[PDB]
Formats: C-alpha cells, sequence, structure tokens
C-alpha cells in the first residue's frame, strides 16, 4: 500500500512494543510469547506488575 | 571481412607466455612516462 | 559549437569535444556551489519553533 | 491420518452471508493454478464474477475470489472448478499417450 | 555561544518560563505545539 | 519512515508496517519518492518505532502519509505514481484498448481485493460491456470507472470532474476529444489519464478525489491505480526501442 | 603429517619449536601454511 | 569518407522451434 | 576461469563443449558460427555462452606453489 | 471548513517553505542579486 | 565468470584486456514489467543467478604481528591451560586450518605469552563470514637469532548478487538490483530465451544513452552469425547508420531488423501488446554491497554522561534523529512522537 | 458453453519430432492459462536429482570450493526419481541422510607431471590434469546398493569440465545428491528449455499476384509463403515455419495489403531434457503435478 513500509523480519525480530496484557488481548499475547523472540509475530521481554 | 576477437590466438598464449618481445606494446607505452622518468636517474648521458 | 547531428545517427569528433566542455560545465558547478540552504533554514526554524 | 488445514483457507472477512461470494486464499500457489483455475471457474455459467490476486511476491498466498448468482454458493463452483480441472488434465494426459503410439 | 547566553541569564536572576519548544526539550517537557496545546482530564462518575 | 536531509515535514511521516518473509531490506512504493525526495539509487533510510499509544496515534492520525497528500509550501500535491503506471494508464485508458468479461474481472480483483478490506460494498459491483453484440467486449476506461466504484463511498454520488490531458487531440487523430478529461457521476467518459490526472499533479482525477472524499478514499485510489497498471504492465507490457 | 611449503622452491618441509623460520634445501623466509586431510561442509549452491 | 565493410556470406542462423537449417 | 555448467539463460550444458570447439577451430579450421552450430548450439543465448568464454584458468594455472620453476 | 486548526505549527511550515523549495536554486546565474545570496541578504 | 564483450572497440585487443576481463555479455531486455524496475531499480534473472551469473568473490588480508626486544607471545598453544572447542578451527601451531569456515568471534590464531601466564586467542570479527585462503609465516628482521612473530592471513569472502548491488552496462546506466525474478515469472521469448538482466524503458528518454540501443542489436547480431564487431567510436556516419548495419545483420540471421522480439508473460502466457527490445548488452558488477550500513537496534548499550544509545552499528548503535528531524516533529505539531 | 467433454472434441495434439533429448510437440485448442501453467511446473515443480551437499576433504587446485560445489550441482545426474524419496529438513544429519532419500558420489583426483617430448598437450605433460563429471565416481550405500545394480549413476554428460589441475595439486570430496524442485534453485530443473510459441497468422488482404508475390515471399523464410503460378493468387504454405520477424510489414507495397497475427488456442512447445528423464516424461509429470495440485484441494477442509 502507498501507506504501508515493507520491513525485513531481521528487524521485526528485534523491534518490540510493551503491549500490556489484558482480557481482550490474551489469546494474540500468549501465541507471541510461546513463538518467542526468533519466530514472528513473536516476543522477546515479559514485565511482571 | 570483419573486426573480429582472437579466440585462438588468446588461449594459445595464455597457455604459452611469449619468450621474446612482450605482446601490447601500447600497454608498456601507458607507463612510459613513469619507467622513463626513473630511468633517467641513473641511465642516459651525463650520468 | 552548432551541433548539426543527432544521438541516433551519431555526432562527430569536433561536435564530441564541444559535447564534452557543455556536459562537464554542469557537473563543474556542481562541485563550485558554496550557497547551502541548511544554516538558512536553521536560524528561521530555531527563532519560529 | 491428518488433513493439513493451512494450504486452503476461507476469508470470513470477505465472505457473503449466504454464501454466493468468497474470497479464498491459498499457500505455496502462484499464478501457475492461479490463472488456470480462475478460467475453469468462468466457464461455470452460474458464476458472476471470478479473478485472482497474488497479495505480494515475497508471501507465498494466492487469493481467488468466487461471485456466483444464486442456487450455488462459491465453494460449490471452487469444488466444481478443482473437480472439471482434474478431468481437463486427463483429457490431456490421454491425447498424449494415444498420439505418441501414433507416432 | 551557549556560556555566553547563560553568563546574561544568571546575571538577570532570569527565570526560564519553559514555555519554548527549545527549552521544553531541555527539561523533558511535553512540547506546547499541536497535541501540546491543550490538556486531557477523565470524567469520573463518583461525587 | 525518513530519509535525510530531512528539508521538509513530508520527508518524516507514518508509514503501516507490512513484514515481508525472505526481504534484506526496506521495501517502499513509488507513491512516496516525491516527499521523501528518495530515489531508489542506494539511498538510505530510517526507521523509527515509537513505544507508546498517544505517539502511535500522532503517526497514524497527524504525521501519516495520506494527510501528507499536498504539501504546506503551495497546497499543491507530493503523493502519485510516477513511471511505468503513467504509460501503462495512456495504454489501458486509450480507445484501442478492449477488454473480454474474463480479462476485465480479472484486472478489478488484480487490484481490488474485498478482504483486504479495498471494497466499500462488500460485493465487487461491475458495470455492464461497452459492447454487446457481436461479442461482450468492456473498454479501458471502464475499468478506470469500475475501480472508483468499488473504492468511493456508496452514500455519496460519484465525481464529476472535466479536466485535460498533456498528450494534444492532434496525437489520437481526426476529431479525437481525447485531451478533454471528463468525469461524470464517477465515470470516465472521455480522454485518456496521464502524470496530469494520477501523478504529484493539480486539480487532476487524485486530487479531484482527495477534495470531494477525503485522503483516506485519494490513498486507496492510488494504491488501487498502482496495483491495476502493475498488473496491467504484465500481462501488457510496455517497450523502448531504435524504431522508436 | 604436518606441512608446511616453501615459498620459493615449494618443498613440503615441517619444523617443530626452537628452529629457524627458513626452508631446509634453501635460504627462503616465507613459509605457506599447506592444506590438510579436513572436512568442510558446503551448499552446491 | 570509406563505408564501414559488411561481413561476408551472411546466412540464416535462426529458424522455429521444430525446424532445423534444412531450407536452403 | 573455467567454462560454464549450463547456459545462464535457459539451462543448456555448455561445459562439456569448450574443448571441443577449439579443436573445431584448430583443426577443422572452421568459423566461429559454424563451430557452434555443429555443437548444437542454436540460440543466441547458447551461443554466446561458449564464443564469448575466455578461460583465465590457463593463465592462473601457471602459478604453482605446489611444483619447483 | 478550511480553516489553520489551532497549534499548527505555522513557524516551522513556514521556515521549511521558504528552506526546502531554496535548495532547488543552488545553481548561477544564466545584474541584480538573486537565489540564496538575496535570500541571505 | 569473465567473458570477452561481443561488441568492442578494436583498441580493447591492442591493450590485451581479455587478460584481466572486467563483465559477462548478457540477455538484456529494455522492457517495463515486473513492476520493480523504475529510473535507478533493474531486474536480475533468479536462474540465472542460480547458475553463477555475475558472481564474485572477496579476497581480505591480515597481519597478525607479535610487537605491540624479549620474545614474551608465542604462536602455538600453553600446556595445563586449554578452553573448550578450539582445536576446530586452529591447527597444533596455533595457526588456522587454511580452507576452514569462520564467523565473528571464532579463533583467526592462537598464542601464549609469558606475562600473563594464560592461553590467549586473536578473534575474527566482521558481519561477513569468510573461508580461509592463505597462511603465511614471515620470519624476517633477523641474522642468526630466528621465530615467528608475523603471520599474513588471507580470507576468502564469497559474493553471491544481493538486493541493493549496483550492475552496468559500459553506457553510464547503471542501477540497484530491486529483486531476483524468477525464470516461470520472467517474460520468455519467442526463442525460448528469459533475459539475464532487466533495465526500464523510462531510463532511456533521460539518460539518452543510444550506444546501449545499438550495442543491443550489435551483440545479438554477434552472438548469432559469430563474429565480434566495432564499437569504436567515429566509424559509422550519417550515411552509414550502425542501426542499420546490424539492423540488415538482424534480418540476415531471422530476426527483427529493428532489434526487436515477439515475448509472452510469465504470469499470464499471453503475447505481450508490442514486441520487446532485446539483445545482447556487455554488463559489468560493480564492486559495492550497498547494504553495508544495514541497522536494527532496540536497546543496546548507552554513553555514561548523556545515557544516550551509544554511536556504532557493530555496537548496537543508535540511530541519530537530528536537530532538521527535531524540526520536522515540531511541524507536524507531533509532540508525543518529539517526545 | 465449455463442458470438459466439449474440450475432449476439439483438443488436439501434433508431434513434429520426439528426439531422445528435445521434443517438439503442439497443444491444439487449449487456454494459454493450461498451456502457461505446463510451461511453469515442467521448469519449477518437477522434481530432479541434483547434487546439494558437496562434503570437501581436501582442494588443492585454483578453483575455490564454493566455485568447484556450485559446479557439481549444476552437473545434471542421469538419475531417474521416483527412486529416491524426499528428505526431511528437520531432523538431525544422522537421521536425514538414508539410502532411500540420498546419493553418493565422490571425487578423488591427484595431479602429477609425466616425461613427454616439448605448446605441449596437458594430457601429455602431466597426469590426471583436467577433472571432468565422468570423474564422479558412484558409491551405493546402506539397505539398497541392489537397486542401482542395473540402474548407475552418470552424470548425463560426462565430459563436462569440473576443474583444471597442475602437478602437486589434489581435489577430495563426497557429494550428497538429492531431491530438488526448479523453484529452489535452476540446478534442479529437469528441462534445458520448456517453452511455447503461439503459432504465426498471416492474414492475406489483397491476392497481391505478379512479381510482388515473389517479393512477398522473400519477406518470409524460404518453406513459408509458397506461390502457385503468376496469377491463381500468393498463399500461405507453412506458416509454422514463420520466425515473426515482421519483415513484411516495413515495405509500403506490402504495410496496408497484409496483416500478422496469431492462434491464441494454438501452442507450440519445445522440451529438452538436461539428460535425467526424457521430454515426454517431464511433460507428463508436468500434468500430473497440475491434477494433483487441483485434487489436494479437493480432498481439503476450507478453514475459517
Ligand atoms: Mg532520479
Ligand atoms: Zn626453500
Ligand atoms: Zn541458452
Amino acid at each position: 500500500e502507498t501507506n504501508e513500509i515493507g520491513v525485513p523480519p531481521v528487524f521485526a525480530v528485534k523491534l518490540t512494543y510493551p503491549e500490556p496484557v489484558t482480557a481482550y488481548n490474551i489469546a494474540e499475547l500468549r501465541q507471541a510469547v510461546i513463538n518467542g523472540p526468533d519466530k514472528w509475530p513473536g516476543a522477546t521481554q515479559i514485565q511482571n506488575e | 571481412r570483419t573486426a573480429d576477437f582472437r579466440t585462438l590466438e588468446r588461449e594459445s598464449r595464455f597457455i604459452n607466455p611469449p619468450k621474446d618481445k612482450s605482446a601490447f606494446p601500447l600497454l608498456q607505452e601507458a607507463v612510459q612516462p613513469h619507467i622513463g622518468s626513473f630511468n633517467a636517474l641513473t641511465e642516459g648521458p651525463d650520468g | 559549437g552548432y551541433v548539426k547531428g543527432r544521438f541516433y545517427s551519431g555526432i562527430k569528433p569536433q561536435e564530441y569535444y564541444f559535447h564534452c566542455m557543455a556536459g562537464r560545465e554542469g557537473l563543474i558547478d556542481t562541485a563550485v556551489k558554496t550557497s547551502r540552504s541548511g544554516y538558512l533554514q536553521r536560524c528561521l526554524t530555531k527563532q519560529l519553533e | 491420518e491428518e488433513p493439513d488445514r493451512e494450504k486452503i483457507k476461507l476469508l470470513t472477512q470477505a465472505t457473503s452471508e449466504d454464501g454466493t461470494s468468497a474470497s479464498f486464499q491459498i499457500v505455496e500457489e502462484d499464478h501457475t493454478l492461479g490463472n488456470a483455475l480462475r478460467y475453469v471457474i468462468m466457464k461455470n455459467p452460474d458464476v458472476e464474477f471470478c479473478g485472482y490476486s497474488i497479495p505480494h511476491p515475497s508471501e507465498n498466498l494466492l487469493n481467488i475470489r468466487i461471485q456466483t448468482y444464486g442456487e450455488t454458493t462459491a465453494v460449490d463452483a471452487l469444488q466444481k472448478g478443482l473437480k472439471d480441472l482434474m478431468d481437463l488434465c486427463d483429457v490431456v494426459e490421454s491425447k498424449f499417450t494415444e498420439k505418441i503410439k501414433s507416432m | 555561544t551557549t556560556c555566553q547566553f547563560l553568563t546574561k541569564a544568571v546575571l538577570d536572576n532570569e527565570r526560564e518560563q519553559l514555555d519554548s519548544p527549545s527549552a521544553r526539550i531541555v527539561v523533558g517537557k511535553l512540547n506546547n505545539v499541536g497535541t501540546g496545546s491543550f490538556d486531557v482530564l477523565a470524567k469520573v462518575p463518583n461525587a | 519512515m525518513n530519509r535525510q536531509p530531512t528539508l521538509h515535514k513530508a520527508s518524516m511521516m507514518g508509514h503501516k508496517v507490512r513484514v515481508l518473509p525472505n526481504e534484506k531490506t526496506l521495501r517502499l512504493h513509488y507513491a512516496n519518492t516525491g516527499a521523501y525526495n528518495a530515489d531508489f539509487d542506494g539511498d538510505e533510510m530510517n526507521m523509527h518505532f515509537p513505544q507508546n499509544e498517544n505517539a502511535r496515534a500522532e503517526a497514524l492520525n497527524l504525521a501519516n502519509t495520506d494527510s501528507q497528500y499536498l504539501t504546506p509550501t503551495s497546497g499543491s500535491p507530493v503523493r502519485g505514481l510516477i513511471q511505468d503506471h503513467i504509460s501503462a494508464g495512456v495504454w489501458l485508458t486509450s480507445k484501442d484498448s478492449f477488454f473480454t468479461r474474463e480479462q476485465y474481472q480479472q484486472y478489478i480483483y488484480g487490484c481490488i481485493r474485498p478482504e483486504d478490506g479495498h471494497t466499500t460494498r462488500s460485493k465487487i459491483v461491475t458495470l455492464p460491456p461497452t459492447i454487446f453484440k457481436p461479442y461482450p467486449l468492456w473498454t479501458g476506461k471502464q475499468i478506470i470507472t469500475t475501480v472508483l466504484l468499488n473504492v468511493t463511498p456508496p452514500d455519496m454520488p460519484g465525481i464529476n470532474l472535466i479536466s485535460k490531458n498533456k498528450i494534444k487531440n492532434e496525437y489520437w487523430g481526426k476529431g479525437s476529444l481525447e485531451n478533454e478529461v471528463l468525469f461524470k457521476d464517477g465515470a470516465l467518459l472521455c480522454g485518456i489519464l496521464d502524470k496530469s490526472q494520477y501523478g504529484a499533479s493539480k486539480y487532476g482525477i487524485v486530487h479531484s478525489l482527495h477534495e470531494v472524499y477525503g485522503p483516506e478514499v485519494a490513498a486507496k485510489v492510488l494504491s488501487v491505480l498502482g496495483r491495476l497498471f502493475t498488473n496491467y504492465i504484465t500481462a501488457t507490457a510496455f517497450t523502448c526501442g531504435m524504431d522508436d | 603429517t604436518l606441512k608446511y611449503i616453501c615459498a620459493e622452491c615449494s618443498s613440503k618441509l615441517s619444523l617443530s619449536r626452537t628452529d629457524a623460520v627458513r626452508c631446509k634445501d634453501c635460504g627462503h623466509r616465507i613459509l605457506l601454511k599447506a592444506r590438510t586431510k579436513r572436512l568442510v561442509q558446503f551448499e552446491a549452491r | 569518407r570509406k563505408d564501414v565493410p559488411k561481413v561476408e556470406g551472411l546466412k540464416l542462423e535462426h529458424f522455429a522451434t521444430g525446424y532445423d537449417a534444412e531450407d536452403f | 576461469m573455467i567454462v560454464p555448467v549450463r547456459c545462464f539463460s535457459c539451462g543448456k550444458v555448455v561445459g562439456d563443449k569448450w574443448e571441443s570447439y577449439l579443436n573445431l577451430l584448430q583443426e577443422d579450421e572452421l568459423d566461429e558460427g559454424t563451430a557452434l552450430s555443429r555443437l548444437g548450439l542454436k540460440r543466441y543465448c547458447c551461443r554466446r555462452m561458449i564464443l564469448t568464454h575466455v578461460d583465465l584458468i590457463e593463465k592462473f594455472l601457471r602459478y604453482n606453489p605446489l611444483e619447483k620453476r | 471548513r478550511s480553516l489553520i486548526n489551532p497549534g499548527e505549527a505555522v513557524g516551522i511550515i513556514a521556515s521549511q517553505s521558504v528552506g526546502e523549495p531554496s535548495t532547488q536554486m543552488t545553481l548561477n546565474t544564466f545584474n541584480v542579486t538573486l537565489g540564496i545570496p538575496r535570500l541571505r541578504e | 565468470t569473465g567473458q570477452t564483450p561481443i561488441v568492442k572497440a578494436n583498441l580493447y585487443d591492442d591493450y590485451g584486456m581479455d587478460n584481466f576481463p572486467n563483465g559477462f555479455n548478457a540477455v538484456v531486455a529494455v522492457i517495463s514489467y515486473t513492476g520493480y524496475d523504475m529510473d535507478d531499480a533493474m531486474i536480475i534473472n533468479k536462474s540465472a543467478d542460480e547458475r553463477g551469473f555475475g558472481y564474485g568473490t572477496m579476497y581480505k588480508t591480515e597481519k597478525v604481528d607479535l610487537a605491540l626486544d624479549p620474545i614474551t607471545q608465542h604462536f602455538g598453544f600453553g600446556n595445563d591451560e586449554w578452553p573448550k572447542e578450539w582445536l576446530e578451527k586452529l591447527d597444533e601451531d596455533g595457526l588456522p586450518y587454511i580452507g576452514t569456515y569462520v564467523e565473528e568471534g571464532d579463533p583467526i590464531c592462537a598464542y601464549f605469552d609469558d606475562t600473563l601466564n594464560k592461553t590467549k586467542i586473536k578473534t575474527y570479527h566482521s558481519s561477513e563470514p569468510a573461508y580461509i585462503e592463505e597462511v603465511n609465516l614471515i620470519g624476517d628482521e633477523s641474522n642468526k637469532f630466528q621465530e615467528l612473530q608475523t603471520v599474513s592471513i588471507k580470507y576468502r569472502i564469497r559474493r553471491t548478487p544481493q538486493i541493493g548491488d549496483k550492475f552496468s552496462s559500459r553506457h553510464g546506466q547503471k542501477g540497484v538490483c530491486s529483486r531476483k525474478w524468477p525464470t516461470i515469472d520472467m517474460p520468455f521469448s519467442e526463442t525460448g530465451i528469459q533475459p539475464d538482466i532487466i533495465i526500464n524503458p523510462h531510463a532511456f528518454p533521460s539518460r539518452m544513452t543510444i550506444g546501449m540501443f545499438v550495442e543491443s542489436l550489435a551483440g545479438k547480431a554477434g552472438a548469432l552469425h559469430g563474429i565480434a564487431q566495432d564499437s569504436t567510436p567515429w566509424i559509422f556516419n550519417e550515411d552509414d547508420t550502425p542501426a542499420d548495419y546490424f539492423g540488415e545483420q538482424l534480418a540476415k540471421a531471422g530476426y527483427n531488423y529493428h532489434g526487436n522480439e515477439p515475448m509472452y508473460s510469465g504470469a499470464t502466457g499471453e503475447e505481450l501488446r508490442a514486441d520487446i527490445y532485446v539483445g545482447v548488452v556487455y554488463y559489468q558488477r560493480l564492486r559495492h554491497m550497498v547494504n553495508d550500513k544495514f541497522q536494527v537496534r532496540s536497546t543496546g548499550p548507552v554513553n555514561s554522561l548523556t545515557m544516550q544509545p551509544v554511536k556504532g552499528r557493530k555496537r548496537h548503535g543508535g540511530i541519530r534523529v537530528g536537530e532538521m528531524e527535531r524540526d520536522a516533529l515540531i511541524g507536524h505539531g507531533t509532540s508525543f512522537l518529539l517526545q | 458453453e465449455w463442458n470438459v467433454e466439449k474440450f475432449k472434441k476439439d483438443f488436439e495434439v501434433n508431434i513434429s519430432s520426439l528426439d531422445a533429448r528435445e521434443a517438439n510437440f503442439d497443444l491444439i485448442n487449449i487456454d494459454t492459462s493450461i498451456a502457461n501453467a505446463f510451461r511453469r511446473i515442467m521448469i519449477s515443480e518437477v522434481p530432479s536429482v541434483a547434487a546439494e551437499y558437496v562434503y570437501f576433504f581436501n582442494n588443492t587446485s585454483v578453483i575455490q570450493d564454493e566455485v568447484l560445489a556450485h559446479r557439481i550441482g549444476l552437473v545434471p545426474l542421469k538419475v531417474d526419481p521416483d527412486m529416491l524419496t524426499w528428505v526431511d529438513s528437520n531432523l538431525p544429519d544422522d537421521e536425514k541422510f538414508t539410502d532411500e532419500n540420498t546419493i553418493v558420489l565422490s571425487l578423488n583426483v591427484k595431479c602429477t607431471r609425466n616425461p613427454d617430448a616439448p605448446s605441449t598437450d596437458p594430457k601429455e605433460l602431466y597426469n590426471n590434469a583436467h577433472v571432468y563429471a565422468r570423474d564422479l565416481k558412484f558409491e551405493p550405500q546402506g539397505r539398497q546398493s541392489t537397486t542401482f545394480a542395473d540402474c548407475p549413476v552418470v552424470p548425463a554428460d560426462p565430459d563436462i569440465l569440473l576443474a583444471k589441475l597442475r602437478p602437486g595439486q589434489e581435489i577430495s570430496l563426497k557429494a550428497h545428491c538429492i531431491l530438488g524442485i526448479g523453484g529452489d534453485h535452476a540446478k534442479f530443473s529437469p528441462v534445458s528449455t520448456a517453452s511455447y510459441r503461439l503459432l504465426p497468422q498471416i492474414n492475406i488482404l489483397q491476392p497481391i499476384k505478379g512479381e510482388s508475390a515473389r517479393r512477398f515471399q522473400k519477406c518470409f523464410p524460404p518453406g513459408v509463403i509458397g506461390i502457385d503460378e503468376g496469377s491463381d493468387e500468393a498463399y500461405v504454405k507453412d506458416a509454422r515455419k514463420d520466425t515473426v520477424s515482421r519483415e513484411v510489414l516495413r515495405y509500403e507495397e506490402f504495410a496496408d495489403k497484409v496483416k500478422l497475427g496469431r492462434v491464441r488456442n494454438h501452442f507450440i512447445f519445445n522440451v529438452e531434457s538436461a539428460g535425467a528423464m526424457t521430454p515426454e516424461e517431464i511433460f507428463f509429470k508436468s500434468v500430473r503435478i497440475l491434477k494433483n495440485k487441483a485434487e489436494y484441494l479437493k480432498n481439503c477442509p476450507i478453514t475459517q
């Protein structure tokens, strides 16, 4: 799309967003946590309360 | 009849590097101001 | 310096040398151009921010 | 035995309520099957609209849209398309074997 | 001339009101332009 | 996305992330080439990933690409298709360009995918053919009408615009009106589409769409046209040679 | 089998610790480390 | 000015897929 | 270096036709064009593959750090 | 509906609108001072 | 894979440039088809690249000297002290096995210094992995007291054409590799040939590189008939045109006079609108790997004073957001992006 | 109305030449989408056997390991597939390579010197100087070393030059040949060139008899335009032999008196083999792959 950017998977596995876990996104983030830091869409870290 | 490429001549020269005068004198004529300049430092008239 | 020749048919050596002059003339101007819009914009932006 | 579910998927975000119209997404496929499959699906008198689209060359996806008229779902039109392409290939394979012998 | 402007500021015993984009960046305050030109308040029901 | 030197705020826009497998470089669409003043001659670009929702909202609604269609310098467009797409459009919208039902529907779905949210009607609407008998045939201009019919809102009426082309009528033969770009109720009825219509040029079709339907629709039209002409250049190529 | 090839006379002669870094056959001060039998995995691409 | 010399005895050396240099 | 295995454009094996090409130019005394035709190279892509091959390997081999002189 | 929104950084936008196109006038004359030297004056 | 030009000036032979080939003769089609090629970007054939087209290698040499008069550091391995699995890269002498694959962090040599009484190693560090091509031991600058302290190690770094690498014809038409297009997806000629390189037609109207256009029909004529053509400047006239000269040659061979070829689409399979301009053009692969400054940082090291990301691509360093980017973020009125 | 049985009525095949390596056949009254599909499969999807993992023990030659390994991969092997099973990539190397999944080819060449009177020939001056594809010795291992008894693994083209050597140099390697598809790498493409060309159409609008007929005849290849007499019009004898050079259109006397088109339904396929499979087998497998692709989607659950 003219409003998009093609991101290489190299950047995608390093660049992370701090997503707070909630009832509406527990399913989406559980998968990311299982996938880990080398499988996209994953997660590099988890911050406890 | 054409301005062809030397294929048979090339490969023979690749295997057999000449024992006489080197091919492509223009290549030595390119470095002529460099070699000649340093040559005149000892050789030539007036020593 | 008036070249009657075209790039399809080819250009004569005299025309070639004259074209080389005019062609380079532009690149010489790109080398000798001390005028920069960097400081001009930096002075305005710091006072107008 | 286990049937693989990643190969063919129904994009519910685009599927009609009937559903007379649907967008299907096939993995590890491109123009090869794509153009051949939409050609066969288009021969169906009940298919209103049909085309194929590859979202992007780097991602291994193939999208095929089938919009039909009534009395036939898009799933049936796809199943008929695959069933006819198989028979079409049998015709090609049969005629080629015969002409090899005819030589 | 950072130290020169600083000297003139100290001698004036000046108060930087932190209202310029530059000053806000220096002290880590949100810029007053665009989205920073207002405040967001939450409506709460209980007294 | 940032391309240095950042001479104007259009050189620092907000882009939607699209992770592309087996890639080692940042992929960018041709419509962004103008604003960044970036040529794909081995140029480098900086990608910043803001880490909070307030910074997200800003990069999606204020500094986002679609909201940067017009530059504040002269209020003129800095977004549009650049080379193959312009040459493709002159051929596709030409009178000589005809298409069968199979060909026509393919060009539609090729650039408009309802699953990717390109449609506004949840079903691809199609115009009747311009030739009924002997063979059912669609004109090239009808594809442009169908793309607008599926990307513009159904609640609003079609676009009405009388524009001009870069290509003079003399080139298209005797008595042609192919220079006059005519849009009546969102239907291309006369004239081909140049750099003067879907390029970064003022009072063209994309700019006219931008004013009537907004920046989000104009962005959709640009991406849709961008795909259509890429697909059209794949099926119907364009070349240059000695004969020219 | 330990090896070291001479740069000049091309003689394969290996020498241990507390020995002059020079070929035995001729007076040459440069020695090429020879390739020994060792597995090197490669993709035919 | 002397013209660029054309090449001596230039024949056809491209034909259809299932057709060789049988046609003289 | 050496003659490439297969034509870059289509993939027709060209590596077995290098030494045979020089034999058609030396012993048979044929022209460049007719020699390539007898080898079975009709596409201009396969034609240039052998015709345009340099074979720098013969120049490279003359430097051998494993044999004296 | 065409009014400039309160908060809009018209200051930066103005300097960017004078700066960015003044890059296109880096080339020399083809009497009075022109381009960037005149803009600098 | 060096190749002799079909289209060349006769002075190429006079300087014996065949001793050092600079490029390769490629099937180049002037076509806008893929959509990834436009102005500064060109397409390379996948199946061509897979067959070794334009493949190159890069050799890098390192000098491991032990000087920093009494000898302390000695090449090899010290007794009693030996960290795990080092013998996989280095031989008994402490030098590496010629041919061994090395990555950054791997030991490139081994020694022992008596001052620290520990067995240390000189690490190999580069983003590009290599193989050992040559190891030379040099024990000079001594009369009778001989011992090795200086060693020269040559690395062979294989370089396949990557997306970003520049390629150019002999007419100043350089372009970066936009994509390595598959042969099935590539446009195929009537002859059955798919181009090695695709150049976009929108490159020529601005550059006016007509030399390349005549090179295309000359290279094709010379490939078919098997004869090299002279492309020395001012050989041709206004009356004796090369487009007519090689045009006659192309017609005689059995091809189109104007250098065109009927091509079919790789996707739809249908014959394209008009005949595509295809020929044989001598292409050169430029040595630069443009994506050398390719970096990504999430949270890396910071300087003690500023507590800000430290400078250095390889050091997991930060991208600078300068005064102009600050100005741009003020410009959008986007205060949280600046924050 | 199009039926699959109505297609059987009009669809025709014509074999012009069927050699052991290349086959020239025609596909009459079939769609572009189907003809292009088989073409795409014959190049990219028909599985073939080629060297994939070259294990070097020594290489003192001028040719770098990477280059020499790549050259072996490019050499087509006269190995019929179906004899080999597909290798699984997830399990480790000790479980990965079996007698059913892998074929081993060894290369062990050492160059020496020979006494001969001296330009002197490399086959006379040195021993084992030139390394050929025929020097890749087949080593059968495991459970089955009797299945390849009446089928020895030999390269399709043996005289392929792999390396050039001088005395002292040696090559020692173990190559692991596996099953792969042409889409992954060109080394796995079983075809040298699988391409189709549409039947050229020459629509003669005017009779154009006389001496202009002899002028029109020279515009096309010899066996294309045939002339009955001075009159009786000018006909097209074999439009298939045409090169489509458009030479007739660059003449004022014919530019409006003739049209140049094609027969969209008629395809002239030309398929040459690398040496592993026969060109017919390659085309048959291509049709079998397209059918299997449509069959796999038929018996598949449509998720979401
Ligand atoms: Mg540019
Ligand atoms: Zn020695
Ligand atoms: Zn070829």
